[PDB]
């Protein structure tokens, strides 16, 4: 139902198959796996330190 | 010779106030810290119903949400009542009632101190529920307890509502018993229980109902807060239930807008002979008339409850008919006071008489909807909103402002400003024509209150928007009071004069202003109703004697 | 039975992230379960931030939300604890206001319905009901009686069915 | 929570309460 | 503290639990962690002297 | 005496001369000890 | 009688699990605090990076 | 294990060394306050810093 | 008291999002107002020792 | 010739404590007449065994209490003590007489949710149960304070009052004991 | 006159024209009493402190108690006549009169409105509709009034109830989770609903004697039931009693109100209002 708004990465164009994506658990600041998923508003909370 | 200075201490030191609040029991500096936090109040509240009133006159509904402006009546309607009206009570009382009697402190110095800090507290919960995702109270300030469920209310916001009123609750329970205890047993050696002014027995009075109003809705919210936090059947509509809340909350309801209306009743008591130069006309029919109101408010509290099904209707429509007969004493005592008198409208009396015209058309709007078929119609209308803001109005902004301008110049020493002062009653009453006039027309017709969005096609743009366009100025008004306060607080014209409006009744215009630390050097000899009348002016103890009793 | 070990490495590599028996800062957190059992705790919250585990339609597949096995083991290790018309008749009038109209109180577009329940079945509903939900009071114990939820979890499967 | 924030809020509390609590009974006060 | 070193060990190599503790059956754990489930389960009021410590 | 039962009066009013007298002695003390630096 | 830290309830640590509350002991607090207050200010003055955590 | 038989009598142990344990020395460093406060003679020294 | 922030957010039933605000704003802020209220606090002490040594 | 303004200052609070038990009468008897087809105890069964052995302590307590406001007036700081310790300790053995008649009809019968008389037994003689306790550390901060001062007519007088909130906590219980036992 | 009532409709029910008369009444005697006190407080503006009197002379007076007993029975005696003329109309209204001739459920649940009809009956014994069934009601393990000519009533279609407009109509007003409010502002009249009704010792139900217009009117919500309280706008038509016989029975047949009021040529939507566009989304 949303696919229109995704903007992809201007490197990272075609990084997908069939709504798939696959983004890294460990996330780009100090290194905790970020795990909490928010699936009302996509969002991938992070419990150390909330990015 | 008389070696003085020339314009007194503006501010004091580096630090005379900060600890010296903290540690205090002085009646006249807790009496000084709840006017100036209800004020904190009045603006935080107040500000909320401005927000609410843009909302309604565009018919569209623009920036507010839907359950945003349901948490703006909350907590406009509770901040504004609990929040403002009920300690300005506990104000007054802690500034004046030592003084107009001969006593040196309260009776309970440490529950003087701890009824203002469960009130600056216990209020900061309730608004601080703001701070809570889902917000504040979306119920009501009445909190009907279908709506306020843990399933219909599911917030928190709606719990810190809950104890911020049983701890604000206890802070006005204990400060009635502090009200009681120094009436009776600290008044001056010639004082009696009469003879004593009627700011005095209006909060002896009412001292008496807030024991036994405010401890029934301090049992209604643990019993609210059991059937939310815990699991509990209390307030469950299969056991009684929802009409269970609708006879806890209104026994709460009436008999704490009449002590929000009796204390505010004897401040402008105390007014109309300092500036009419002539007695209160009939002193113990006021004394009995205030026994009637505090004893018939209780007895009615149902005439919030007409529209909901079936209570006894012939019982509480009759006894609701009978408050109309002593507050209508109570105008007789006002006018009749205020008649052969020679008059002089400086901004004390000038609120006083403000109060009198819009005070009565809540008054007679008041028993317009005392009556069921009159009341069938417009029982949860725009009616009933226009109805409380002519008859709190009254008592809360045109009898605060006369207490205010009129025991300025008794807390501090300095006169708060006239020519600023009578900008700020006619930016009041200007605005006030213009804000809740039409809502009788614009209620009675087919709007009811606690409505978010209306629409455009009904006929309540064009008065709505003369109810907004009103709004501001009666919010701009309150910025001829704050710049006349903060100027005039260290500044403005010095009162070495130890009654500053001339013919001062009660025992207070014989002290100095401000008085000493215990109130009194000298008391005067008391003999009559008024003892500082028959002091600074000897000449007339032969004419309040003769001439009375027409 | 449910396999406690499988239980308690589940938690760890899926729901340690927001929940150490605390709950997630982020947003609100589902917190403790409240009388934790298979029919509540394995029933699931798709609806809000919290994602959905369980994949409506899944074959068996090395990346997926969770495991019938895993699901149960994990509910197990969370759980520690140390007339079908005349039902949804009844469920309507507690749950009139937001069940009636196969509805939802909180969000008007949020639906009772099977394509809002995805994956639903009587089991799932039932667990809900008996708890509740995380915005909805429990009803177990405190209010309906084990037929009456029974009666209308039927009523509620039925009318979302059809 | 269960971790290090109850239990160093218990600390404060409990613990170093009933360690200056001791010391005011113990010492003196000048 | 040189109580609660007679009984741990400090290595990170890897090695199942196979102990007395029901849900960490089977875990591939440090020998720090397995050490640190054996003071507080295997030693007799092991985990009061473990709690003293860090209290 | 006790929390529930009292002395009999012969032995509370020596507890009540040597210890307000024991305190005036501690008084003393630092006042002439205060005197003697000053 | 308090329990302090039970090192059982959460498993090992494996780089692929989660805890949701990461937190160190009340002396170590101030500095996890101060990581979630600074703002996400980097530089990236060369072809070389400037992460957040040189401003703790 | 957590629905064992024996599992209340495992819960109370180490509270069961913490209460005897420590209310032990509590009461031997109470009593021993207590004698201090009571028996040994109040002084009051003064000694001359020559720093 | 912004490292334990995710434990504010479910208990006390504020945020995680506006405890950071609270805390970034706040760091200016607030060690602002407890030196204005502490100074004037500890000079509001010293006024009251000699108002016990002038009258007692 | 001074009426006593502590005591004063607080029989005028004890009259809100009796409407604060006014909401808490009003949620029972609408709860016993608009819902209470049959007895309200319908599951279960109101034992005066283990209700009236610790309704008789009460009384009882009231008999000792005021020997000891007794003997403040008389100017035995030791009287004082010995008849409140008595009161203390037949007040807990109230607080720990009901709190077991709650573990009895807990795991046996209502509890506080899923029952309509279940809240309206739990709350008037819960609140109940917290103006013991509450009065219970009314009678460690008097007694302890009776340690500490010469015993003036202030000791007397903060005594006279901690037993003027007793004999409200015994009447208010009467009005319990007579009420949700006998007028079932 | 119009101007004299503060903004009332004209009621469309003899019950409710009954209860205008009253309100002109009772305002009218008011603006006698509010011109009175008014006439008193700016008399006072006559008898200010003017420069001719250089000493003090205010005729000093306190106590005249001839005259506080002649203003305690007057206040009284004005209660005392319009207490009167408050019972006889509550009387008259809530008449409880056991001919029904049509019941109308309203049904308020969540933020909308569920109107049902039950059994109708004509005085001259014509439509007997007479057996709207109880066979729904015993699922639910309740007390809710379910019908078969039930409107639903969703967010978008804003329930238009039809009445016929000459005989007796009877409302029972029940609820499903929170206290609403029922307020057509034509009725004079409110009686906001409750959850359970019969266990709170509440009335339950209303009548009105006849509608004595034609047209459609507007229905609001009062009492606060939560979010959407503002938009709980329903609306009810005043069709003849000829009409109203056809509307049923191509109603019975299954259709909409959409499609029902277009048999006997009425707008299919409400008028007076329209739904909401932000609650829609
Ligand atoms: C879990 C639940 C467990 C139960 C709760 C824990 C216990 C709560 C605290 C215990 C209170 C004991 C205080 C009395 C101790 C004493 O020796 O009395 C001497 C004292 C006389 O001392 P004095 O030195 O001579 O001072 C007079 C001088 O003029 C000097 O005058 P003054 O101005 O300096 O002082 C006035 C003086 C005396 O003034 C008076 O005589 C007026 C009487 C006012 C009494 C205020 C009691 C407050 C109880 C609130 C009840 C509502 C519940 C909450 C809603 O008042 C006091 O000294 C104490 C004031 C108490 C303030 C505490 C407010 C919070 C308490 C509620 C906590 C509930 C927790 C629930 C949370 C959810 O007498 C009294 O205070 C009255 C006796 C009444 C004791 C009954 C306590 C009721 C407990 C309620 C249970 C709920
Ligand atoms: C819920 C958690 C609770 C867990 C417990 C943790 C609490 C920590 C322990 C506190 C340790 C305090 C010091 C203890 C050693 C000193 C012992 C002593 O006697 O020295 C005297 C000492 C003065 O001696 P001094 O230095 O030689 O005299 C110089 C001048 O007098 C000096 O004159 P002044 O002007 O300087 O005034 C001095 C006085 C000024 O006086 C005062 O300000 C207050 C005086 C009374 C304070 C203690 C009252 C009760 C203690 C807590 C009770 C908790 C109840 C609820 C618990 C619910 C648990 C489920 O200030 C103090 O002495 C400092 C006291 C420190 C207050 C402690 C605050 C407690 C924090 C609460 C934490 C809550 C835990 C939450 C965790 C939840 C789960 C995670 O006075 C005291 O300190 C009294 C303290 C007594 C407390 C011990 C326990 C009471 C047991 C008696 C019960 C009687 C039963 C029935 C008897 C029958 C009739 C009699
Ligand atoms: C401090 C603030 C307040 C005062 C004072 C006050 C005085 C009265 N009120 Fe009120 N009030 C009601 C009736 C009266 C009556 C009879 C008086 C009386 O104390 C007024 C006394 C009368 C006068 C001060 C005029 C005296 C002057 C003369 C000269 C006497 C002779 C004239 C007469 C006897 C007129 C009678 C003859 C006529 C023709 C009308 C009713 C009615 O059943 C409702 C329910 C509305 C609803 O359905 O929600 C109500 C609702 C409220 C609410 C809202 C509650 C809610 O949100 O639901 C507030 C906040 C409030 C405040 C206040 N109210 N009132
Ligand atoms: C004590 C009693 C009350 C006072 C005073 C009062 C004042 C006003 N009210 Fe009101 N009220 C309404 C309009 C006004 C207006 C225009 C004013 C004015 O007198 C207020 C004057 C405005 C101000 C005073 C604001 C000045 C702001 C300034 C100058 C800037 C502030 C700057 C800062 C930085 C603020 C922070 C300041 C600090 C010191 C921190 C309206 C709408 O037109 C409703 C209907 C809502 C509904 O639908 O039911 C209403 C509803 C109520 C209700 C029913 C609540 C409910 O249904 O739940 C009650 C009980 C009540 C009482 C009171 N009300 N009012
Ligand atoms: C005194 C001082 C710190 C001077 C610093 C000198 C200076 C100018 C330094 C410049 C460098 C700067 C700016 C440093 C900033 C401070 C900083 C980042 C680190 C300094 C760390 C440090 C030395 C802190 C000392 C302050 C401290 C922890 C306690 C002193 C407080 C005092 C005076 C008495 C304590 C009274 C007491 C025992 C209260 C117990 C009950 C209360 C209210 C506890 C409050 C409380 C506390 C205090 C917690 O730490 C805590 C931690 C985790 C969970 C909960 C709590 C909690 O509730
Ligand atoms: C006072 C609030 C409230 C009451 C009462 C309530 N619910 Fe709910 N219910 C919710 C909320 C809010 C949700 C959305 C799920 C969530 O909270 O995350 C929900 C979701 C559900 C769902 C899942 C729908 C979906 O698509 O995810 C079912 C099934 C459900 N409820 C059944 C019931 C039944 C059966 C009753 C009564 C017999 C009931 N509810 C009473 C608030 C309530
Ligand atoms: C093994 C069980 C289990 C795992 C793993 C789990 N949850 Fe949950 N969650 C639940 C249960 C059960 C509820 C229902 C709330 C309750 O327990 O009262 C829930 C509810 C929620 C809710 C609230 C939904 C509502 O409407 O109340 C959110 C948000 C949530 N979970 C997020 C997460 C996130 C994010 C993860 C992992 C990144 C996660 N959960 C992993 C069992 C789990
Ligand atoms: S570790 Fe800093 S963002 Fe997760
Ligand atoms: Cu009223
Ligand atoms: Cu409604
Ligand atoms: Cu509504």
């Amino acid at each position: 139902a949303d696919m229109h708004r995704v903007i992809k990465r201007k490197g990272q164009e075609s990084f997908n198959f069939g709504e798939l994506f696959a983004y890294t658990k460990v996330c780009s600041h100090l290194g905790c796996p970020s795990s909490l998923y928010e699936q009302q508003t996509y969002r991938i909370l992070c419990p150390c330190h909330q990015s | 010779l008389l070696a003085r200075r020339p314009f007194p201490q503006r501010l004091g030191p580096r630090w005379t106030l900060l600890y010296k609040l903290v540690t205090t029991t002085d009646h006249k500096l807790i009496g000084m810290m709840y006017v100036v936090a209800c004020f904190i109040f009045f603006f935080i509240g107040g500000l909320m119903a401005l927000l609410l009133r843009t909302e309604l006159a565009v018919p569209g509904l623009q920036f507010l949400s839907n359950e945003q402006y349901n948490q703006l009546f909350t907590m406009h309607g509770t901040v504004m009542l609990l929040f403002y009206a009920t300690p300005i009570v506990f104000g007054f009382a802690n500034l004046v009632v030592p003084l107009q009697i001969g006593a040196p402190d309260v009776a309970f110095p440490r529950l003087n101190a701890l009824s203002f800090w469960l009130f600056l507290f216990g209020a900061s919960i309730a608004l601080g529920g703001f701070l809570a995702p889902g917000g504040p109270a979306d119920f009501g300030w009445t909190a009907y307890t279908p709506l306020s469920n843990a399933m219909h209310s599911p917030g928190a916001g709606g719990d810190l509502w809950i104890f911020g009123l049983i701890v604000g609750g206890l802070g006005t329970i204990l400060g009635a018993v502090n009200m009681i205890t120094t009436v009776v047993c600290m008044r001056a050696p010639g004082m009696i229980m009469f003879r004593m002014p009627i700011f005095t027995w209006n909060i002896l009075v009412t001292s008496v109902i807030v024991l036994v109003a405010f401890p029934l809705l301090t049992s209604a919210l643990f019993g609210l807060a059991a059937d939310r936090n815990l699991g509990a059947h209390v307030f469950d509509p299969a056991n009684g239930g929802t009409m269970l809340w609708e006879h806890l909350f209104w026994f709460f309801g009436h008999p704490e807008v009449y002590i929000i209306a009796l204390p505010f009743f004897g401040i402008v008591t105390e007014i109309f002979p300092v500036f009419s130069r002539k007695p209160v006309f009939g002193y113990t029919t006021l004394v009995y008339a205030t026994i009637s109101i505090g004893a018939l408010s209780i007895a009615v509290w149902a005439h919030h409850l007409y529209a909901t099904g079936a209570v006894l209707l012939p019982f509480f429509s009759f006894m609701t008919f009978m408050i109309a007969v002593p507050t209508g004493i109570k105008f007789v005592n006002w006018i009749g006071t205020m008649w052969k008198g020679q008059l002089t409208f400086e901004t004390p009396m000038l609120f006083s008489v403000g109060f009198l015209v819009t005070f009565l058309l809540g008054g007679l709007t008041g028993v317009i909807l005392a009556s069921p078929p009159l009341d069938f119609h417009v029982t949860d209308s725009y009616f009933v909103v226009a109805h409380f803001h002519y008859v709190l109005f009254g008592t809360i902004v045109f009898a605060t402002y006369a207490g205010v301008y009129f025991w300025f110049p008794k807390m501090t020493g300095r006169l708060l400003d006239d020519r600023l002062g009578k900008l700020h009653f006619w930016l009041t009453l200007i605005g006030f024509h213009t804000t809740f006039l039409v809502h009788h027309w614009l209620g009675a017709e087919g709007m009811p209150r606690r409505y978010a969005d209306y629409l455009p096609t009904d006929g309540f743009t064009t008065l709505n928007i003369v109810s907004t366009i009103g709004s501001f100025i009666l919010g701009v008004s309150m910025l001829p009071f704050v710049w006349n306060v903060f100027k005039s607080w260290r500044y403005g014209e010095p009162v070495t004069v130890d009654d500053p409006w001339g013919y001062g009744n009660s025992l207070e215009w014989a002290t100095s202003c401000p008085p000493p630390r215990h109130n009194f050097t000298e008391l005067p000899r008391i003999r009559s109703e008024r003892p500082a009348f028959e002091l600074h002016y000897p000449h007339m103890i032969e004419r309040l004697r003769a001439e009375s009793h027409p | 039975s449910a396999l406690l070990r499988t239980g308690k490495q589940l938690f760890e590599t899926s729901c340690v992230s927001c929940h150490g028996a605390n709950l997630q800062g982020v947003p609100d957190r589902g917190p403790s379960l409240i009388g934790t059992g298979e029919a509540a705790v394995y029933f699931q919250v798709s609806t809000g931030r919290m994602p959905a585990m369980r994949g409506e339609a899944q074959a068996p597949s090395k990346p997926p939300h969770f495991d019938e096995s895993q699901i149960d083991a994990l509910g197990a290790y969370v759980q520690a604890n140390g007339d079908v018309a005349r039902g949804g008749d009844l469920f309507r009038l507690n749950c009139a206001s937001c069940h009636n109209f196969t509805g939802k109180g909180g969000a008007l577009s949020s639906g009772k319905y099977a394509p809002d329940l995805g994956d639903a079945n009587p089991a799932q509903i039932y667990t809900a009901m008996l708890t509740g939900p995380q915005n909805m009071p429990k009803f177990s114990d405190r209010q309906l009686t084990p037929d009456e939820k029974r009666d209308i979890v039927a009523y509620v499967r039925e009318s979302a069915e059809t | 929570g269960f971790g290090p924030a109850p239990e160093g809020m218990a600390m404060w509390i409990i613990g170093m309460v009933a360690a200056i609590g001791v010391a005011m009974w113990i010492g003196s006060r000048a | 503290g040189v109580w609660l070193t007679l009984f741990f060990d400090p290595s990170m190599a890897h090695v199942t639990y196979d102990g007395v503790y029901q849900p960490l059956r089977g875990v591939q754990m440090s020998r720090a962690y397995e050490t640190a489930l054996d003071i507080s389960f295997e030693v007799r009021g092991g985990l009061f002297v473990r709690q003293v410590h860090h209290w | 005496g006790s929390f529930l039962f009292p002395d009999p009066a012969v032995e509370h009013e020596a507890l009540t001369e040597a210890a307000h007298a024991s305190e005036h002695k501690s008084l003393t003390a630092l006042k002439e000890h205060q005197d003697r630096i000053h | 009688l308090l329990t302090i830290n039970p090192i059982w309830n959460l498993g090992p640590y494996k780089p692929s699990q989660v805890s949701a509350g990461s937190q160190p002991d009340f002396y170590m607090m101030w500095t996890d605090g101060l990581i979630r207050l600074w703002p996400a200010w980097e530089f990236y003055p060369f072809g070389h990076t400037i992460p957040q955590g040189v401003w703790v | 294990p957590f629905g064992s038989e024996g599992e209340f009598l495992y819960s109370l142990a180490t509270p069961l060394y913490g209460l005897t344990f420590g209310l032990s020395i509590l009461s031997i460093g109470i009593g021993a306050v207590l004698f201090q406060k009571k028996f040994i003679p109040e002084e009051i020294s003064v000694q001359d810093r020559h720093d | 008291f912004a490292c334990m922030n995710d434990i504010i957010a479910l208990k006390f039933h504020i945020s995680l999002n506006a405890t950071t605000w609270i805390g970034r704003i706040g760091m200016v802020v607030l060690p602002a107002i407890v030196y204005f209220v502490a100074y004037r606090w500890a000079i509001s002490l010293q006024r009251s020792d000699r108002e016990v040594l002038e009258h007692g | 010739n001074r009426p006593n303004m502590v005591s004063v200052g607080t029989i005028v609070w004890l009259s809100s404590e009796l409407m604060f038990f006014a909401g808490l009468f009003a949620m029972y008897f609408t709860a016993r007449a608009q819902a209470g087809g049959a007895w309200p105890p319908e599951p279960t069964e109101l034992n005066l065994a283990l209700a009236v052995p610790v309704t008789l302590v009460l009384i009882a307590s009231s008999f000792t209490c005021q020997m000891g406001v007794f003997a403040a007036e008389r100017g035995d700081v030791f009287g004082l003590r010995r008849w409140y310790v008595i009161t203390f300790l037949m007040g807990l053995f109230f607080v720990l007489g009901q709190g077991y008649e709650y573990i009895h009809l807990v795991e046996h019968g209502t509890t506080i949710p899923g029952s309509a008389y279940g809240s309206v037994f739990y709350l008037a003689t819960g609140f109940h149960g917290l103006h013991v306790i509450g009065g219970l550390v009314a009678f460690v901060l008097l007694l302890a304070r009776t340690k500490m001062s010469k015993f003036t007519p202030a000791q007397a007088t903060a005594a006279i009052v901690v037993s003027y909130y007793w004999h409200f906590v015994d009447i208010v219980w009467i009005a319990l004991f007579a009420t949700i036992y006998f007028v079932r | 006159s119009d101007a004299l009532a503060l903004g009332w409709p004209t009621g469309i029910t003899p019950e409710a024209k009954l209860n205008r008369e009253l309100w002109i009444g009772s305002v009218i005697a008011s603006f006698a009493v509010g011109a009175i006190v008014w006439g008193l407080i700016f008399w006072t503006s006559a008898f200010h402190r003017k420069k001719a009197t250089d000493t003090e002379l205010p005729r000093q007076f306190g106590y005249n108690m001839p005259l506080e007993l002649t203003l305690t029975v007057i206040p009284f005696l004005i209660i005392s006549v319009l207490f009167y003329f408050t019972v006889v109309v509550q009387e008259r209204m809530m008449h409880k009169d056991p001919n029904p001739e049509v019941v109308i459920d309203v049904t308020a649940f969540q933020w909308n409105w569920k109107f049902g009809y039950q059994k109708i009956a004509f005085a001259d014994g014509s439509f007997d509709y007479d057996g709207a069934d109880p066979e729904r009601k015993e699922a639910m393990t309740t007390y809710l009034n379910f019908d078969k000519i039930e409107t639903l009533g969703t967010s978008s279609e804003i329930p238009v109830l039809v009445l016929p407009a000459g005989k007796r109509i009877e409302f029972v007003l029940n609820s499903a989770d929170v206290i609403h409010g029922f307020w057509v502002p034509e009725f004079l009249f409110k009686r906001d609903v409750l959850p359970e009704p019969k266990a709170n010792n509440s009335d339950n139900v209303f009548q009105v004697s006849e509608i004595q217009q034609t047209g459609a009117f507007v229905g609001r919500c009062t009492e606060m039931c939560g979010t959407f309280h503002a938009m709980m706008n329903f609306e009810v038509r005043v069709v003849e009693p000829n009409d109203f016989k056809a509307y049923i029975d191509q109603r019975n047949a299954g259709k909409t109100n959409a499609e029902a009021l277009a048999a006997i040529n009425q707008p299919p939507l409400a008028i007076t209002t329209e739904p909401f566009e932000s609650r829609r989304g």
